[PDB]
């Protein structure tokens, strides 16, 4: 097919013959052969970062949205939160009215960042427990697509569909953590959100551009 | 000396035991340094391999490359506008612009995009030949030591002096690495470069040490 | 039976099965199975790995004695120490009195820290020229645990209470690394010694903590 097996499409396009682990026989989905510093040789650790490559790409993709979302609805529309931009969100925590959703008092209203931080862990370790041993929502499944009550809409039932899909998946995440780690170097130098920056640069393209004096002359803060 | 079992090991005389099984001195600059075990993998030690090869071939480019327009404006008569290394690139932003050794009649580049973009283009063509070969060849070596157009003088025409050459190559690339390392840190720390580094440190030895910026790391 | 075998105590206690790495055997002190980024399924890395992890473990033991120690003998005590906080002390050798031994005049008085690195590197440097190929004290027999000279009270002469201690070593060691991490981050956002910062806890602690 087209990103499966020995005629797929790889990671330098023509020039990927002779570039291609002999263990990367395009078995599992994003597999287009960049394993330069051979860190997934063996299978165990193969898997392992398949795992760690998957769990991380599903999490930029809900943090790319979640962090885009607020700063876009307060400059293109009435939203008023109290700091829309995403390294600033936290922030709000220690201010006198604390985290209001949407920037109404009568949501959430945060005030106390113990009973948070507690909560989170707490619903964070049953749920990566459940993950990696299963649970309410299934016992046995796959430890990376478990489907039955995480496939709801039963997408994933035609196995040419579910394999085309892992690779739309998995490309989106790629692109997602690409964006996320966009997002932290823009944060680090420009201090601005991403919105801005891109409404920045929309602006004046060739002016309000990365190769800046003063958003160069510093390397990771 | 360099190869088999009675070579030259990373620890000197104390390294029976430090040796990793996996490391037979076949390859060239096998001192036996692996404590973390990252290349016990054959295909793991091969890539780190090349991995390593094209740092200390960047890095013997890059000490060059670093010391020369420092040497040159300091110890000679050129006038660069930013004579040292880590701020050389904020030249693209100079009213004058990046003009090469002071001359105005020089490259006098003044757009960072078309010099970026370019570069992008060249060096991703230069990539894809290096690991998949190109005009200049097949890639008929182990996609570190091609040869035939790479090597024109045909200095590597014997085996012996190959193998000798290696060890040479590599072990000047470790150094340069090194050496390079030690310019960023010196960066970071002191915000001088290399060469006014040095000669300060040959005024007065004992006062100029490294041990005078130890606060505020990195 | 509990910290060895197939049935130890793990990572993740009852969520642990299924995240439990097959080449993790419960063979070795620690063995938590926690291996989730698979960096130790080659038998010789993850010999490397628990030789570097054992070092490290008894370094962070150390370093956490002596950075706890002299801040502490500052604080309650009453010795006069001319830096006791721990990333403070490191800059008393560039002072006019010198890097004095607990503050008094007539011990160490080190005035130069030139010398003083250069002698460490020589002393450290044939210890573990020594650790990795044997010397005076031994012949290097285990890389980890040498016995012998380095276990002269002869706690270690039963296999039983041997796999016992080095569990309590090692489970102590990954502590103590956790606690030197800590100590790195509280200084690099804190600013202030960790006594400092476990004083200001006990005084106050409902508002005095990570999040101000
Ligand atoms: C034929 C040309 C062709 C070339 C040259 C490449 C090359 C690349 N592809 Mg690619 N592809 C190509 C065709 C195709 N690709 C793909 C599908 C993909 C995918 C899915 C992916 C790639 C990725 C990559 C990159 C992986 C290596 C890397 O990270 O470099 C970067 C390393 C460098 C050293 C570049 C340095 C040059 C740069 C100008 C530096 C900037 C200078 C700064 C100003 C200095 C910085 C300052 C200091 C502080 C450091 C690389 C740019 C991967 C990627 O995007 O990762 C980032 C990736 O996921 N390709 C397809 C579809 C089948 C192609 C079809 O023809
Ligand atoms: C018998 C004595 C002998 C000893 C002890 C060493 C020891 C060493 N050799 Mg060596 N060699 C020796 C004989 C020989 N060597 C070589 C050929 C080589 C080579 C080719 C190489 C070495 C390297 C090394 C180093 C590898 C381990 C390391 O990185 O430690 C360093 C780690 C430490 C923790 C020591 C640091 C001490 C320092 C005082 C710490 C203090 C830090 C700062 C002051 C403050 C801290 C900063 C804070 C703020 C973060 C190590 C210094 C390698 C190297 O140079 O890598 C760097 C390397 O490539 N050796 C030959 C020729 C065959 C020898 C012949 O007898
Ligand atoms: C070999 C890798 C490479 C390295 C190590 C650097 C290192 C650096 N560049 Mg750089 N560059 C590199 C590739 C390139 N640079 C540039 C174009 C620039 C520019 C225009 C600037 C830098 C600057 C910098 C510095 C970042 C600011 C700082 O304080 O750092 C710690 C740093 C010394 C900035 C600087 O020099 O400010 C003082 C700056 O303005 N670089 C291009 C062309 C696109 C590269 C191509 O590969
Ligand atoms: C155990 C390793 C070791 C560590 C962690 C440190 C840590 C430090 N020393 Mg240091 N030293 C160490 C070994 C040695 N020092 C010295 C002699 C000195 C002097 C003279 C000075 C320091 C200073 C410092 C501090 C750098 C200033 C700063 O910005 O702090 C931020 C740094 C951290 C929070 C630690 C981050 C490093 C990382 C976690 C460890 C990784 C490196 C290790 C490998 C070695 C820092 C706390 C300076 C100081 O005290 O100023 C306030 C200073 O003047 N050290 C010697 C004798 C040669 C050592 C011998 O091994
Ligand atoms: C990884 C996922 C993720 C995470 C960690 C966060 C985290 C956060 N979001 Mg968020 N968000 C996400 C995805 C995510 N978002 C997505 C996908 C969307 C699109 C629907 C949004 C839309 C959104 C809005 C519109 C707002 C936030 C806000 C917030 C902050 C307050 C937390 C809160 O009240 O939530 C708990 C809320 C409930 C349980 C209900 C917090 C930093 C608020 C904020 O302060 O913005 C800065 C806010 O107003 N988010
Ligand atoms: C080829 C190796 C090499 C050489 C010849 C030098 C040479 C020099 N370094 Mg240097 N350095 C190196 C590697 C090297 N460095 C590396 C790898 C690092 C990273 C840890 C540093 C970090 C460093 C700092 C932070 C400073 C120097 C400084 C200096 C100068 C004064 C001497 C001194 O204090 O030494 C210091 C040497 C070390 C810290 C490590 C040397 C290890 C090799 C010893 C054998 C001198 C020109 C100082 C300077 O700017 O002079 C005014 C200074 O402040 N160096
Ligand atoms: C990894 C182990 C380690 C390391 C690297 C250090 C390092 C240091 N200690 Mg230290 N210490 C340690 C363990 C360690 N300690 C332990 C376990 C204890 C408890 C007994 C102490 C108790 C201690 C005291 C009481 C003092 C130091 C001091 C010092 C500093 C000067 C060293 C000196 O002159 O003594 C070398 C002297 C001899 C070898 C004799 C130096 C930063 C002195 C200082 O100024 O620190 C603020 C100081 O007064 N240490
Ligand atoms: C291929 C390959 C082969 C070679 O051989 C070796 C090799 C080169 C190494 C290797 C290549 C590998 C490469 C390229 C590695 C790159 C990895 C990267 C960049 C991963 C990026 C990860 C990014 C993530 C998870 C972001 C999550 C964000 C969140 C959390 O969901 C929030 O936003 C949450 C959030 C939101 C939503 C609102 C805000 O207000 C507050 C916060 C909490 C921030
Ligand atoms: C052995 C071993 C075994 C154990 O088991 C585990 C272990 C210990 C981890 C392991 C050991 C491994 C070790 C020691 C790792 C060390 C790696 C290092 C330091 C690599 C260094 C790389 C250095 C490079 C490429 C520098 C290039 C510079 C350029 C680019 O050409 C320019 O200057 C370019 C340039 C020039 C020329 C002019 C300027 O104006 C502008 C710029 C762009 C900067
Ligand atoms: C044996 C032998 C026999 C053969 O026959 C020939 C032979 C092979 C040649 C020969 C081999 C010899 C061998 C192997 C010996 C090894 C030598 C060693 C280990 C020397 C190490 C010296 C260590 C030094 C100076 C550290 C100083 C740190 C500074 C000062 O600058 C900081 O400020 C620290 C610092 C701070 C505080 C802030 C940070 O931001 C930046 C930094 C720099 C990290
Ligand atoms: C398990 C696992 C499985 C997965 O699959 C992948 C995985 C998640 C990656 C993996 C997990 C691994 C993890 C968690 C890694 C964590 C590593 C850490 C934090 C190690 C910490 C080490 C800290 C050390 C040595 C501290 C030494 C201190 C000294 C020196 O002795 C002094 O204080 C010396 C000193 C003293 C005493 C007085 C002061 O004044 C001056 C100074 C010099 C500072």
């Amino acid at each position: 097919v087209e990103w499966y097996g020995p005629g797929r499409e790889l990671w330098l396009g023509p020039y990927s013959s002779g570039a291609v682990p002999s263990y990367l026989t395009g078995e599992f989905p994003g597999d287009y052969g960049w394993d330069t510093a051979g860190l997934s040789a063996d299978p165990e650790s193969f898997r392992r970062y398949r795992e760690i490559e998957l769990i991380h790409a599903r999490w930029a993709m809900m943090g790319t949205v979640g962090c885009l979302t607020p700063e876009a609805l307060e400059r293109y529309t009435g939203a008023t939160f109290g700091e829309s931009v995403w390294f600033k969100a936290g922030a709000q925590i220690f201010s006198d009215d604390g985290l209001n959703y949407l920037g109404k008092p009568e949501l959430i209203h945060a005030q106390s960042i113990l009973a948070i931080v507690w909560t989170q862990v707490l619903i964070m370790g049953f749920a990566e427990g459940y993950r990696v041993n299963g649970g309410p929502a299934g016992e046995g499944l796959d430890r990376l697509y478990p489907g039955e009550a995480f496939d709801p809409l039963g997408l994933a039932d035609d196995p040419e569909t579910f394999a085309e899909l892992k690779i739309k998946e998995i490309k989106n995440g790629r692109l997602a953590m690409f964006a996320m780690f966009g997002f932290f170097v823009q944060a680090i130098q420009t201090g601005k959100g991403p919105v801005e920056c891109w409404a920045e640069h929309v602006a004046d393209p060739f002016g309000s551009n990365g190769f800046n004096v003063d958003q160069m002359s510093k390397f990771l803060f | 000396e360099w190869y088999g079992p009675n070579r030259a090991k990373w620890l000197g005389p104390y390294s029976e035991g430090a040796v990793p099984s996996y490391l037979t001195g076949e390859f060239a600059g096998d001192y036996g340094w692996d404590t973390a075990g990252l290349s016990a993998d054959p295909q793991t030690f091969a890539s780190f391999r090349e991995a390593e090869l094209m740092h200390a071939r960047w890095a013997m480019m890059g000490v060059v490359g670093c010391l020369t327009p420092e040497a040159l404006s300091k110890y000679g008569g050129v006038e660069f506008g930013e004579a040292v290394w880590f701020k050389a690139g904020a030249q693209i932003f100079s009213e004058g612009g990046l003009d090469y050794l002071g001359n105005p009649t020089l490259v006098h580049a003044q757009s960072i995009l078309a010099i970026v973009w370019i570069q992008a283009v060249l060096m991703g063509l230069c990539e894809g030949y290096r690991v998949a070969g190109g005009p200049l060849g097949e890639d008929p070596g182990d996609a570190m030591y091609p040869g035939g157009s790479f090597d024109p003088m045909g200095m590597a025409d014997d085996p012996d002096t190959f193998a000798e050459l290696k060890i040479k190559e590599i072990k000047n690339g470790r150094l340069a690495m090194f050496a390079m390392t030690g310019f960023f840190v010196q960066a970071i720390q002191t915000g001088k470069g290399p060469v006014e580094c040095w000669a300060e440190h040959i005024a007065n030895p004992f006062t100029n040490n490294g041990f005078v910026y130890a606060t505020k790391f990195f | 039976v509990e910290f060895y075998g197939p049935d130890r105590a793990l990572w993740l206690g009852p969520y642990s099965e299924g995240a439990v790495p097959s080449y993790l055997t419960g063979e070795f002190p620690g063995d938590y199975g926690w291996d989730s980024a698979g960096l130790s399924a080659d038998p010789e890395t993850f010999a490397a790995n628990r030789e570097l992890e054992l070092i490290h473990a008894r370094w962070a033991m150390l370093g956490t004695v002596g950075c706890l120690t002299p801040e502490a003998l500052e604080k309650y005590g009453g010795v006069e120490f001319g830096e006791a906080v721990w990333f403070k002390a490191g800059s008393q050798i560039f002072a006019e009195g010198g890097l004095d031994y607990l503050g008094n005049p007539s011990l160490v008085h080190a005035q130069s820290i030139l010398a003083i690195c250069w002698t460490q590197v020589v002393l450290m440097g044939l210890a573990e020229g020594y650790r990795c190929s044997g010397g005076p004290l031994g012949e290097a027999t285990d890389p980890l645990y040498p016995g012998e000279a380095f276990d002269p009270m002869g706690m270690a002469d039963d296999p039983e209470t041997f796999a016992e201690l080095k569990t309590k070593e090692i489970k102590n060691g990954r502590l103590a690394m956790f606690a030197m991490f800590g100590f790195f981050v509280q200084s690099l956002q804190t600013g202030k010694g960790p006594v400092e910062c476990w004083a200001e806890h006990i005084a106050d602690p409902v508002a005095n903590n990570g999040f101000v």
